[PDB]
DNA sequence: TGCCGTTACAATGTAACAGTGG
DNA sequence: CCACTGTTACATTGTAACGGCA
């Protein structure tokens, strides 16, 4: 129990941080490999508007 | 010797008391904020659980 | 040290305790001549909303004679504000009976306990004189 | 702590009532010897005379 | 009657108003009281009628009408 | 000592109740 | 009935005096 509470806030405010980060956006993540695509996506949105 | 014990069993009840009023009026008063915060503050902005 | 002291809170405090006085007509600057206390005190009023520069303001323009009074309001303040938030830690405000209170103090000097003492000691008391009977 | 003192006090309350009741025993015992010493003497005196 | 009082307790616990429990429903999920929520509802009423009660007898309360049966 | 909590007040403002007389 | 008055039970803020403590 003191180990999960001592991870708990990293993770929650990880937790928290991803969930407004993925909303500011239309999709939600749900992978590393996931947001890494995203990213793709972004630069090639990027490259294309400018 | 079981009626010191008992006393002390007396102190322990006392104290219980007094922390269940305390807990009672701390949920009267969350009652009417919850309520009112229901109003998307709550969701995610106030409850900023980290 | 038993309440944690919060500056952008009890420099309000202060600017408002200030505030008050001046306006209860208090001489709030050292300043005998009444142009620099007028100065010092606009600058006070624009110096609103400043924790940081009302406590400066005061270490520069403060009437020496008021530092204590100043002192132990903002400590009865800090108390006060501390204990509102619980029941138990409450204080309840009454009104008594110059007789009455007469009497109820002549106990508590003479037993050498506060009021709440002496009445909490009476009560329990009169309850043990109700289980005696009962 | 609550339970737990209950049950003690039942438990002493059984032991006490127990030992009331050997109390009236040993009552009664008591007034059977003294009259067991009673006999004793008046044999004791039967043999003298 | 007596039972104002707990009809009061409980709104007073969940933020429903007088009439909206229904005896038949149940705290734990039909009044959104939570875990959390459904151990201070009991222990207002423990100390609203400033008596007490177990855990045991404490968990059979998930329905309205236990509130009161228990109570009267 | 200098700060800090603590008590016992003082002064005024309010809500609520009880009276009073038309 | 209705209004105005008297009263109680607080609150609210400020202050002086003790006493504890570094
Ligand atoms: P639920 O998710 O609201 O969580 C409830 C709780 C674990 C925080 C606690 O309030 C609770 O319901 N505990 C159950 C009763 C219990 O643990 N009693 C212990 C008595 S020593």
């Amino acid at each position: 129990i003191q180990s999960l509470t001592a991870r708990a806030p990293v993770w929650l405010a990880a937790q928290d941080t991803l969930n407004q980060l993925c909303e500011q956006s239309g999709e939600t993540l749900a992978s590393s490999n996931d947001v890494t695509e995203y990213m793709q996506q972004l630069l090639e949105r990027e490259r294309e508007a400018t | 010797e079981m009626e010191n014990v008992q006393k002390k069993l007396r102190k322990l009840e006392r104290d219980y008391y007094q922390i269940r009023e305390q807990v009672v009026s701390a949920k009267a008063g969350w009652c009417a904020v919850m309520r009112m915060v229901k109003d998307n503050g709550v969701e995610r902005r106030l409850h900023r659980r980290e | 040290m038993k309440y944690q002291q919060l500056e952008n809170l009890e420099c309000g405090w202060k600017w408002a305790y200030l505030i008050r006085k001046h306006q209860e007509g208090e001489p709030i600057t050292k300043y005998i001549e009444n142009s620099a206390a007028h100065a010092a005190v606009d600058k006070l009023i624009k110096l609103e909303s400043e924790p940081v520069r009302v406590l400066e303001w005061i270490e520069q323009h403060m009437n020496p004679d008021l530092f204590n009074r100043m002192k132990q309001t903002i400590r009865a303040r800090r108390k006060r504000h501390f204990n509102a938030e619980h029941q138990h830690t409450r204080k309840k405000s009454i009104d008594l009976d110059f007789p009455v209170w007469h009497r109820l103090s002549a106990l508590s000097q003479r037993r050498g306990n506060t009021l709440s003492e002496t009445i909490v000691q009476l009560i329990e008391d009169a309850e043990r004189k109700e289980k005696y009977a009962n | 702590s609550h339970k737990q003192l209950a049950t003690e006090q039942y438990r002493h309350v059984e032991m006490a009532r127990e030992l009331a009741e050997q109390s009236g025993a040993s009552s009664d015992l008591e007034t059977d010897h003294q009259a067991a010493s009673d006999h004793l003497n008046l044999v004791q005196t039967a043999m003298r005379q | 009657t007596i039972e104002e009082r707990v009809k009061k307790i409980i709104g007073e616990q969940l933020g429903v108003k007088q009439e909206e429990v229904t005896n038949n429903a149940s705290f734990v999920e039909d009044l959104g009281a939570d875990s959390l929520d459904t151990v201070e509802l009991v222990m207002a009423l423990e100390e609203e009628f400033d008596t007490e009660i177990p855990d045991e007898e404490a968990e059979k309360i998930t329905t309205v009408q236990a509130a009161i049966d228990y109570i009267n």
